[PDB]
């Protein structure tokens, strides 16, 4: 297992769910079970087969995780069909190139058909990095710290209208005033227990 | 705001007094056969007064220019709403799942 965070999940929860018609995409940082994450930073929505705004984002993001002194871990993905849930060419790549740098490196995709309003399930899939490829360990397990709490929040937030806040990276480009770092949601899920 | 449009309507409703004023006097005028050719000032610059109004008035509401360059009403747009083509919408994505599923 992972055992991924609150905060960590519901972003990108918000995420997935602020841009349904599109596909998005973005980072897990983890501090320097196995290994737990802190939070994620979401990178990318729409068209994600294009290099140099990726490269420009994973080095913003790795200067700034240096500074904090973090280390970029985990990749997630949501695909656009609802009956699609495998890693794509572009998952791989980004995962690899992540691998070289941290060990034990996660390959997270969002299950569509298990993305209920509430909860019925922590709708993820983890991948692993066994010799040159990727194999899905799932044994049925619980990939987060405490399950009920985390999908209360979670569907609290979606309740909530709370995704209209939530700003990614693209939103940034778009304009340079907006923050990727989403203290709002943080301060959401820190009251919100 | 609406304010010219009763600015024009007052200029033209004085406009028209002044033409039936200068009318009737005429008309009288015209009676007692009196080759003074009198005209009143008053009414000239009642008349003069009315369509200064009503042309600055009426100058006021035929719109507002727009800029020639055109490349300066893209200086907004962005490319979340370039992607999106209404004839190629597809609906088989999560936000059917997520809303009543």
């Amino acid at each position: 297992g992972v055992k991924l965070t609150t905060q960590a999940y519901c972003k990108m929860v918000l995420h997935g769910a602020k841009y349904p018609h599109c596909a998005v995409n973005g980072l897990l940082v983890a501090e320097k079970h196995h290994t737990l994450f802190v939070d994620c930073i979401p990178l990318f929505h729409g068209t994600l087969a294009l290099a140099p705004m990726l490269e420009v984002a994973l080095t913003l993001i790795d200067s700034w995780c240096k500074d904090h002194s973090y280390v970029i871990a985990g990749y997630y993905q949501a695909n656009e069909r609802v009956k699609d849930a495998s890693p794509n060419q572009v998952a791989e790549k980004v995962a690899s190139r992540i691998a070289e740098g941290f060990s034990d490196t996660a390959l997270i995709m969002v299950d569509n058909t298990k993305f209920t309003m509430d909860c019925v399930a922590p709708t993820i899939h983890v991948y692993e990095h066994h010799e040159n490829r990727w194999r899905c360990r799932d044994p049925h397990h619980d990939y987060c710290e405490d399950w009920p709490e985390a999908q209360r929040i979670s569907a609290s937030l979606l309740d909530s209208r709370s995704y209209e806040t939530l700003v990614d990276f693209d939103n940034h480009l778009d304009d340079i005033r907006n923050d990727w770092t989403n203290p709002e949601i943080n301060k959401a899920v820190l009251h919100l227990c | 705001p609406s304010l010219w449009k009763g600015l024009v309507g007052i200029g033209l409703f004085a406009l028209a007094h002044a033409a039936f004023s200068a009318a009737q006097h005429r008309s009288y005028m015209r009676l007692t056969e009196k080759e003074d050719e009198s005209l009143p000032i008053d009414i000239v610059l009642q008349t003069l007064l009315a369509f200064a109004v009503t042309c600055y008035g009426i100058v006021h509401i035929a719109g507002e220019f727009k800029d020639m360059d055109a490349t300066s009403e893209l200086k907004n747009k962005t490319f979340d709403t370039l992607r999106n083509h209404p004839s190629f919408y597809v609906f088989n994505h999560r936000g059917r799942v997520l809303f009543r599923p």
